[PDB]
């Protein structure tokens, strides 16, 4: 039941803001400190602000790399910790985690979130256009393989990618995205699966998630 | 600000093997006081949050496998994983709980190695769909092979290549170890509908055979 959830992320311009939240559920919120920890792309888990137990006032601290520009609050009432980001710069770019930093002998991060991607761009948005991927009947010798291609979106962010489909024998990949022309991204994603699993006439729904919006879905013929 | 120091950044173990990861912190985390140090493990698999192995210098989080150990106090700690399995692939960061900032170590990625596998692979013709819109994108999907290093050769129609080619690995599968990566030649509906036998083909230090997956068509 410890369970922290946090939300608000996408694109951004520079100069813009964001509110991120972190819904915290299971525990008593009003007396954990709660740590707000950044993961840019290639790069190490760098700690952010940090919130306090209505225990010694809900005093915060902010690393030099943000001190001035977030703010760290907490709506006791609600059980939500938000970090409130002024004046974002591409440096920006990462997955934003809350976390529980527990105490009991020593302090550690018992519980994180599943994290919310911030990207500070000035491009903009580009949903994908899902296109099937499927083979002429002269292509499949079973297994079958299917997948969908996820193309030319903005940003990348997270792309959570599930089908319609599952169980024992039947595997699905997804392939990072990669830039291509235009400062612009795609992705595949391939589920293979019985043969006697995926006939004819069937078809097989691929659902991709991103970042923070609807769910968009195709449904691709075997 | 408290440094902490991980090494070696990278390994490369065949499982059922033993390891050992260190991390220095250029300051104490023990109390004067209590006596206990205040340093934090997590493990971190591939697009996933960190999650808690060892907290106090040697606490092994419940749940965790008895394979997970870690020793030190004052400023060199490590992390010794008994028997090295697919599922560890991860990485390992420390961390100072001690104060703030709380700061991390660079992490120490954990790869299998594992006996050469050979790729299956797959050629997508472009889509009816999206022809109708000015690209066609012909998918090359090369599945399950070891080492990743491995080179695509996109012969349009003659023999040809080119800069109009994007390529993508997948990370290493917590089952078998083995890599997957896509190619994809993106051209226009025109270009595309110009040439028309398409062909894919993979040179692995497996077999000697570059390894080719074709299809000629595109009048249809």
């Amino acid at each position: 039941e410890v369970k922290l959830v946090e939300s608000g992320g996408g694109l951004v311009q520079p100069g813009g803001s964001l509110r991120l939240s972190c819904a915290t559920s299971g525990f008593t919120f009003s007396d954990f400190y709660m740590e707000w920890v950044r993961q840019p792309p290639g790069k190490r888990l760098e700690w952010i602000a940090a919130s306090r137990n209505k225990g010694n006032k809900y005093t915060t601290e902010y690393s030099a790399s943000v001190k001035g520009r977030f703010i760290v609050s907490r709506d006791t009432s609600q059980s939500i910790l938000y970090l409130q980001m002024n004046a974002l710069r591409a440096e920006d770019t990462a997955i934003y985690y809350c976390a529980r930093n527990y105490y009991g002998s020593t302090w550690y991060f018992d519980v994180w979130g599943a994290g919310t991607t911030v990207t500070v761009s000035s491009e903009s948005a580009r949903n994908p256009t899902i296109y099937p991927l499927t083979l002429p009947p002269a292509l499949s010798s079973d297994p079958v393989i299917i997948g969908c291609l996820i193309h030319d979106y903005f940003p990348s962010g997270t792309m959570n990618v599930t089908w319609g489909k599952s169980g024992k024998d039947i595997t699905t990949v997804n392939f990072p995205p990669a830039l291509a022309s235009g400062g612009r991204y795609t992705m595949s994603n391939q589920l293979t699966l019985p043969a006697v699993e995926c006939p004819e006439g069937e078809s097989v729904k691929c659902s991709v998630q991103h970042d923070s919006n609807p769910v968009q879905e195709l449904d691709v013929n075997c | 600000d408290i440094v902490m120091t991980q090494s070696p950044s990278s390994l490369s173990v065949s499982a059922g093997e033993r390891v050992t990861m260190s991390c220095k912190s250029s300051q104490s985390l023990l109390n004067s006081g209590n006596q206990k140090n205040f340093l934090a493990w997590y493990q971190q698999k591939p697009g996933q949050p960190p999650k808690l192995l060892i907290y106090g210098a040697s606490t092994r989080e419940s749940g965790v496998p008895d394979r997970f150990t870690g020793s030190g106090s004052g400023t060199d700690f490590t992390l010794t994983i008994s028997s090295v399995q697919a599922e560890d692939l991860a990485v390992y960061y420390c961390q100072n709980d001690h104060s703030y900032p709380l700061t991390f170590g660079a992490g120490t990625k954990l790869e299998i190695k594992r006996a050469d596998a050979a790729p299956t692979v797959s050629i997508f013709p472009p889509s009816s769909e999206q022809l109708t819109s000015g690209g066609a994108s012909v998918v090359c999907f090369l599945n399950n092979f070891y080492p990743k290093d491995i080179n695509v050769k996109w012969k349009i129609d003659g023999s040809e290549r080119q800069n109009g080619v994007l390529n993508s690995w997948t990370d290493q599968d917590s089952k078998d170890s083995t890599y997957s990566m896509s190619s994809t030649l993106t051209l226009t509906k025109d270009e595309y509908e110009r040439h028309n036998s398409y062909t894919c083909e993979a040179t692995h230090k497996t077999s000697t055979s570059p390894i080719v997956k074709s299809f000629n068509r595109n009048e249809c």
